[PDB]
């Protein structure tokens, strides 16, 4: 424990008179106000060294201030009495509960999964929602986002989703689930509590929540207390885990906080050069293990900034995760249930769950045929907005009715309403049923004799 | 240590056997003692960013560091006080100084400690458990609200030892000595707290009472709950200081803290001007508004520092209020400013900015800013329960969503009520788009508001999808024609049309339309819901719609008199109106 | 500005200030910052130019218990004719009200140039009106602007399906734009017209519409002043 601190610069930390310090060290602060801070090493130099404050260097003395350095890297408390109970994105209970027993002591970086011990994704399951099983399918383990906008209901779909989840997926032992929020709102916090406690999971799931109050760097490292957590679930106590985490945005903004606050040369948008990789660190994983029981499904959930798909955040989020789903500000005002936009909207694996065997030989082909009636629905729209409705042909007027009721009655089920995938196929039969025989392109002859009553 | 300026670069100093003192620390440099605060520390020697005139500070004057941040004094003698970005009366600096100028260095006290108060130990006696926030006593302060509580101030727990109460004593005496594990300990009834820090509480919570607009549109489409948070535009001209003045008037909540950012001189000058001239009328007549009220004011030409901060000030001010369990409100005026402010600061911390302009900080300022108002219990033995209602305004640079002001002010703010030119423009009453309005607390609100039988939310939405249908239908008017359509149609737009001038619109000039009361707005929406139900359910009964129109015409002309004849005592007046509309429905089955 | 402080807290008497070139003090503003070495800003501009632009327009104003006032009325030179421009738009939100010009009418051939649409001030609610200038001035002024307005939408719906579609107040707002245009705008190089001069010409201009042809007139106003 070196008492010896050299200079402070806003939200930073220089320390003299040490050696041999390890990058991402945990390392205690004890300020002059007797203030107790965690903070971790940045950089090494000869007998000079660098540290970040996630406090904050705000009142803070620099010659009465001591400091006890561990050595050891980024450590974290796991346990399996985590399940159950909640905890902050400090680590600290939240739940105002008693002192956690740690099972085991692992650093929350997470490690990268080995190749040809990844496992390929496979089976399937039911999310409740036709759009989470027809449109694009969820394998179970595998990784998918939601990109929303601000203001939408993207609490109250991922809410529905946690909530329909473990219920209907069975129908493909109840499921658990991961919460996880860096740099949340208060309502946003009363939400998701109230979901959690609705769902009645809250006793088979654990919680880590930042709040937005706390510092940017608890909202950073909230992510790999999740990442370790759902690994301690996926492999050591080798249960089917869900991974869900929230506010990536804040987490995005609180990295440029962080990449700029050391004036480091930014990448695109002011975000940072190692963003690729950055995200790829709790984003790779995810996957099933070849031997070991248990998986992590991750579903993320990210803010578009300005509700812009074209923006850098989302471009990342694409470039990082595999596939995604996406909810569009056009059908959040419609006023119809919730509004998932079919073209951004895709699958990472929709080939690994189709076919006989896993469902049914009926799902894929009509899920591009499907997609194919709803795309060209969308053109005619635009082609009968523009000339005029006695100015389009016949397979405009009949896709823009084929889409407009796949609007309002596939597309618009409920939030606490869980479909089952078999209803999704046989609504979607009946949506498709509604076009001409020669409407679909896409679909099989066997398909077609088959689905017509 | 003594720092002594050993460079000085434009408006940044540095001054040498600073160690002492630690970062974002305030401090008086020169020998003036001019103040300015530290930014950052390299070794004994600290870099600091002086906030005023860097002109007459030379080498060699000893620079004296505070060692500490920058805060403000909580207590009596603060509220009918007018204050600066700086936290210094005008007033008091106009009387004292003598001069219509204000000098770069001077320095005076927030509270007045030449101002003699009358004290009396309220629940706190000599070896009584307590703790920050218990009510060591009370004492009057304002003309109009009770006699203020002086509490134990936070991270103070002991047994008391010397009570100086009840008597009477000034700001700078110690109203109480505490006895706690660190032995003896002073404690007075003016309190200190930093304005980077928000008031501690016990527990939070979730605001499901209600706040009581006065206005009638303000509290049915887009209601603000006390604690709850509020967003407009800040465009100037646009009739936003009408709204403002009499939303904080006829405010539910005991006080209210304005905070500006900068302006140009008229409008802060007016504002000066016409704060005070506002009256009470609760007990009769109490004080004006500026008595139970705490204003900081700040012009353009005020530092950025006291602009960007200065709602973190007025927050802290509001939330000491919201900390001695009183419900009390936040107004902050032309937020863009010390957002613009931010961004100056951004280029004065050397922050490489993010997008448009804007600092690092950004997303994390506007959420430390919005998420300190709230409901909740304060901290303490007293257990008093409060509120703090933010209520902001942005008024970006080009007027654009994509600057960083709107989006923040829309996102931080749950609920966004704008307020269009063209609208005020309309000849019409306060201004406020019908399609833009949107709020998030209509579940809470609609949920809460059962337990008083007060439903808003069913004729609230009803009217909504009324006006929408009306907006399909105005859309359809101006496509085809407005002589072509349904009597369905024609009811609906007839509706529309008389709903934006007996119902929506309120003129606060006027005796019964300045504040309306929630029986007055219920009234109001349950007569213009009857009228139509009843003009729906005359449709079907075979009635001819000119002769309706004819036949029902007194049912409007008393509906449209509901607004009027002041104090909302007899509501059941307006329900034999309402049985006079279902009249004509008997009428409309004899023609 | 000190000059302007020196004859109003002190020695008390009205005082006006204008500034001329803003964009040379600009530019020169942007040496002056480049000189403590700094990266400049956004198209070459220190971001401190709103403080720099606060500790400058704020020298005007009205003191209390003082009878002498400063009033101050810059000039700038929008950058490549646009009004995107780091001087315009930071003199916009601090400023009230903005007096700028049309290219297009200093190249007709005709006096002062400046666009009536963009022409505001937000203190022309106190200097106006009986008392302060005259009771026919706001009603009027909006009365033209009008006129001025509604005669550049038939200039360009005449442009199109010509002058034979011409409507009432259409060609009403023809006349009354081309009058405006060639008369109401000219004022003079050296010139210099009273208030009264200036109501009476508007009154009298205006009259070559009809009573009940301007809707921006109230009743009293047109009772009172119509002869």
């Amino acid at each position: 424990n070196y008492n010896t601190v050299s200079g402070v610069n806003g939200p930073l930390v220089i320390l003299e008179k040490v050696k041999f310090p390890r990058y991402n060290e945990i390392v205690n602060l004890t300020l002059p106000d007797g203030t107790v801070r965690q903070g971790q090493v940045l950089e090494i130099r000869g007998d000079r060294a660098i540290v970040q404050v996630f406090e904050g260097t705000s009142g803070i003395d620099v010659k009465k201030t001591t400091v006890e350095f561990t050595g050891e890297s980024l450590r974290i408390p796991v346990s399996e009495d985590m399940l159950g109970r909640i905890f902050d994105g400090s680590g600290r209970p939240i739940d105002n509960g008693p002192k956690v027993f740690a099972e085991d002591y692992l650093d929350i970086n997470g490690s990268p999964i080995n190749p040809y011990a990844r496992i390929y994704p496979e089976e399937m399951i039911s999310t409740g929602v036709s759009a989470i099983d027809t449109m694009n399918s969820i394998a179970r383990g595998q990784k998918i986002p939601i990109f929303s906008a601000s203001g939408l209901p993207h609490n109250e779909i991922a809410a529905q989703i946690c909530r329909q989840a473990g219920l209907v997926r069975p129908t493909k032992e109840n499921f658990s689930i991961v919460f996880a929020a860096m740099g949340v709102n208060l309502e946003t916090a009363r939400f998701f509590k109230q979901d959690f406690e609705e769902n009645g999971s809250l006793e088979r799931t654990s919680l880590f929540l930042n709040l937005a109050n706390d510092p940017t760097i608890e909202r950073i490292i909230t992510p790999r207390l999740a990442l370790t957590t759902a690994e301690y679930l996926a492999y050591q106590t080798e249960r089917h885990v869900l991974t869900i985490l929230t506010d990536m945005s804040s987490y995005a903004d609180a990295l440029r906080e962080v990449s700029a606050a050391r004036e480091e040369v930014p990448g695109r948008r002011g975000y940072p050069g190692y963003m690729y990789t950055d995200l790829s660190t709790i984003y790779e994983r995810a996957g099933r293990v070849e031997g070991r029981n248990g998986s992590i499904t991750q579903i993320p959930i990210l803010t578009m900034p300005n509700d812009d798909i074209t923006h850098p955040i989302p471009d990342l989020t694409g470039y990082i995760t595999e596939g995604q789903i996406f909810v569009d500000r056009q059908l959040h005002n419609k006023g119809i249930y919730p509004p998932i936009n079919v073209l951004p909207s895709l699958s990472r694996l929709m080939k690994s769950a189709i076919g006989e065997g896993m469902t049914r030989k009926d799902h894929g082909d009509v899920s591009n045929q499907l997609y194919a009636k709803y795309a060209i629905g969308k053109d005619a729209a635009a082609m009968k907005a523009v000339v005029g409705e006695e100015a389009l042909s016949i397979e405009d007027k009949l896709s823009l009715e084929f889409l407009e009721k796949f609007e309002k009655t596939f597309i618009t089920q409920g939030a606490y309403e869980d479909r089952t995938v078999f209803e999704s196929l046989d609504q979607a039969w009946s949506l498709l049923r509604i076009y001409p025989k020669e409407m679909l392109n896409r679909i099989s002859p066997k398909i077609l004799d088959e689905f017509y009553d | 240590e003594y720092g002594a300026i050993y460079s000085v670069s434009g408006p940044v100093v540095i001054a040498e056997n600073m160690i002492g003192c630690a970062m974002y620390e305030l401090v008086k440099v020169g020998h003036d003692n001019l103040v300015g605060e530290v930014i950052r520390i390299d070794g004994d020697k600290a870099t600091i960013q002086v906030y005023e005139e860097t002109a007459g500070l030379t080498v060699g004057d000893p620079v004296l560091r505070t060692g500490k941040p920058l805060s403000v004094e909580l207590g009596p003698g603060l509220m009918e006080t007018i204050y600066d970005g700086i936290q210094r009366p005008l007033k008091a600096i106009k009387e004292e100084s003598q001069s219509i100028y204000i000098p770069r260095g001077i320095d005076t006290p927030a509270l007045d400690r030449t101002i003699k108060w009358q004290f009396t130990p309220g629940k706190f006696q000599v070896g009584d458990h307590i703790s920050g926030g218990d009510i060591y006593g009370s004492v009057f302060e304002n003309s109009l609200i009770s006699s203020h509580k002086i509490l134990l101030p936070p991270r103070s727990r002991g047994t008391i030892t010397w009570i100086a109460p009840a008597g009477e004593y000034t700001l700078d005496e110690k109203i109480l000595e505490v006895e706690f594990d660190g032995k003896k300990s002073d404690f007075t009834l003016y309190h200190t707290w930093p304005v980077r820090v928000p008031r501690p509480v016990t527990e939070k919570l979730s605001a499901d009472y209600p706040l009581l607009t006065g206005q009638r549109v303000l509290d049915a489409l887009f209601p603000c709950v006390q604690g709850g948070t509020t967003c407009i535009p800040g465009a100037f001209g646009c009739g936003k200081t009408v709204i403002s003045q009499s939303l904080s008037k006829y405010s539910n909540s005991d006080a209210i803290i304005y905070v500006g950012c900068g302006e140009r001189g008229n409008e802060m000058a007016e504002v000066l001007m016409e704060f005070p001239e506002l009256y009470t009328e609760m007990s009769g007549t109490k004080e004006p508004i500026m008595k139970r009220t705490t204003l900081v004011a700040n012009t353009s030409n005020m530092p950025v520092a006291a602009r960007e901060a200065s709602i973190y000030t007025g927050i802290t001010l509001a939330e000491y209020f919201r900390d001695q369990g009183k419900n009390v409100s936040m107004i902050a005026d032309s937020s863009s400013r010390w957002a613009e402010a931010l961004r100056e600061i951004s280029g004065r911390l050397g922050e490489m900015p993010a997008d448009q302009g804007f600092p690092a900080y950004l997303g994390a300022k506007l959420a430390s800013f919005y998420e300190r108002a709230g409901k909740a219990v304060a901290l303490g033995s007293p257990d008093r329960t409060g509120s703090v209602s933010i209520v902001a305004a942005v008024s970006p640079a080009g007027g654009d969503f994509s600057d960083p002001v709107t989006t923040a002010t829309l996102g931080i703010t749950q609920v966004f009520w704008g307020l269009d030119k063209k609208l005020a423009q309309r000849k019409h009453f306060p201004s406020i788009n019908t399609s833009v309005s949107y709020s998030k607390y209509t579940n809470v609100l609609n949920k809460f508001y059962d337990s008083n039988y007060p439903e808003f939310p069913v004729l609230r939405d009803r009217m909504k999808e009324i006006l929408s249908n009306a907006e399909e239908l105005e859309q359809v008017v101006q496509l085809v024609g407005k002589s072509a359509l349904s009597d369905s149609d024609k009811i609906t737009l007839d509706v529309a049309t008389l709903i934006k001038e007996d119902f929506l619109q309120q003129n606060g000039y006027s005796t019964y339309d300045a504040f309306c009361p929630i029986w007055k707005t219920f009234d109001m929406m349950r007569a213009f819901i009857s009228y139509h139900d009843e003009a729906q359910k005359a449709v079907a009964n075979g009635a001819n719609w000119s002769k309706l129109a004819d036949s029902t015409g007194d049912v409007k002309h008393a509906v449209s008199s509901s607004k009027f004849f002041e104090p909302s005592r007899g509501e059941k007046e307006v329900h034999g109106e309402f049985e006079k509309l279902l009249s004509t429905m008997q009428e409309r089955f004899a023609e």
